[PDB]
């Protein structure tokens, strides 16, 4: 069981900070309100369930019983979502970054695109 | 004797993590928070708060629900400097859900206890992310959840008066309080906002990082099916709203609990006509 | 399954834009607050049920187990109403609005005639 800080998470996304016009405190703003830095967040769904720390879905980002028929882009089990390493976690939601953006988080246009002094990690 | 207690607090620390995976056991939240009184009462020694707030929940059978709420909002309410009050309204009976008849009774019940100002009127699943979202009234209504991520951290409407607001005595007295005659889910928070606006007042809001909120996830209820009557009623509620509310509120007080963390009034409200 | 967004939803109603008389902003408030975009949301009474994000009741306007004697005036099973095609959710509706208006959903009235520029989307 695993669940990061402010700031410890911050160093771990380093490679992201620049990646596609996204700035780290707006990503790290983003996760807080999407799983509150918890790597085994998980909201269970009628049809779907979104997995961990980025909260990715079954439906067509990773692989579960409930979707079968999921693309699975990420080409991986949805429950590796769970593990204390996000560094396949972080390896799917940059493809998520990459194909949707940063706005498959729907809390980044509505929370985190100012005020990111609090999110800024030095 | 002791002094007025500033605008803003020293004590707020901002975001908070909320979490609903872990057991919360109010035996210890109470030995947590000492300073708060029998009944779910709190005022500073530090200071003297303008802010004499009496917090209506609308409750039935949601104990669980209860745990978690007072786990997070007593020590939030505590750095908040609040001279407060903690209701929890409890429909006795297996009958359809009343919400805005149970804040009427809050109101009401409330005031025997003691001189609040303000009332706050908040669900009890709904749990704010931010200590700087003031859980106290304003010149104008204020919506207090206004950032829930059920709704993607959106205000779904601009128009929506659901899940936490406050309201001043004066402005609660104005309206002729809420309406008693909203059965099942849905509607009450519409009406209620048509009383606001038509007696001149306006939505007063923290902004959006501010009013950040969980829900705490669950199934939905068979006691409190969604209303099909609403929406015609919502569309009549400046020719109602005389009619409909304070004036017109009974009710029977089956029983008063007062809990270390909570005061429970529970309350026969009737049933639908 | 889906559940649509504002803008999605949008793009979907072209057809219907000004049908009735009525704008794409105002169906768009008006299946909000009566479904919340749901293609599955389901409410069901006591003698009858509402399907999918238009909520056509079966009562009336589709065929169900539950309402045999259904008048079915949109020839079609109550079910297709909770795919995640409102194709032919959307020719119901047509259909109720020609018969009866927009205020069959009476969430029109209440909350969808004031303020529709929040009802857009924006790009
Ligand atoms: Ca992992
Ligand atoms: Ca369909």
């Amino acid at each position: 069981a695993k669940q990061f800080t402010k700031c410890e998470l911050s160093q771990l996304l380093k490679d992201i900070d620049g990646y596609g016009g996204i700035a780290l405190p707006e990503l790290i703003c983003t996760m807080f309100h999407t799983s509150g830095y918890d790597t085994q967040a998980i909201v269970e769904n009628n049809e779907s369930t979104e997995y961990g720390l980025f909260q990715i879905s079954n439906k067509l980002w990773c692989k579960s019983s409930q979707v079968p028929q999921s693309r699975n882009i990420c080409d991986i089990s949805c429950d590796k979502f769970l593990d204390d390493d996000i560094t396949d976690d972080i390896m799917c939601a940059k493809k998520i970054l990459d194909i949707k953006g940063i706005d498959y988080w729907l809390a980044h246009k509505a929370l985190c695109t100012e005020k990111l002094e609090q999110w800024l990690c030095e | 004797s002791l002094p007025a207690c500033p605008e803003e607090s020293p004590l707020l620390v901002g975001p908070m993590l909320i979490e609903f995976n872990m057991p919360v056991d109010l035996e210890l939240v109470a030995k947590q928070n000492p300073n708060v009184k029998m009944g779910g009462r709190y005022a500073p020694r530090d200071c003297v708060s303008p802010h004499k707030v009496a917090i209506i929940i609308p409750f039935r059978n949601r104990q669980e629900h209860l745990k978690y709420w007072l786990y997070y909002l007593h020590p939030v309410l505590q750095r908040q400097q609040l001279d407060y009050g903690i209701y929890v309204i409890n429909q006795a009976g297996d009958t359809i859900f009343n919400r805005a008849k149970l804040l009427n009774v809050g109101f009401q019940e409330a005031l025997k206890d003691y001189d609040y100002t303000c009332f706050v009127f908040s669900d009890v699943d709904l749990i704010p992310m931010n200590d700087h979202n003031a859980y106290r009234c304003f010149s104008q209504p204020r919506h207090i959840s206004v950032a829930m991520d059920k709704f993607g951290f959106s205000l779904p409407y601009v128009q929506y008066f659901g899940g936490v607001s406050a309201l001043s005595k004066q402005q609660f007295l104005t309206i002729n309080g809420f309406p008693n005659n909203y059965w099942g889910w849905g509607g009450e928070d519409d009406d209620i906002f048509n009383r606001l606006v038509f007696r001149g007042m306006s939505i007063s809001r923290p902004n959006a990082v501010v009013g950040t909120t969980r829900m705490i996830r669950h199934s939905r209820d068979k006691k409190n099916e969604p209303n099909p009557q609403r929406f015609d009623r919502i569309a009549h509620t400046k020719e109602t709203m005389l009619s409909d509310g304070l004036n017109s509120l009974t009710y029977q007080v089956l029983d008063v609990q007062r809990y270390p963390l909570y005061t429970q009034i529970t309350v026969d409200i009737g049933t639908p006509s």
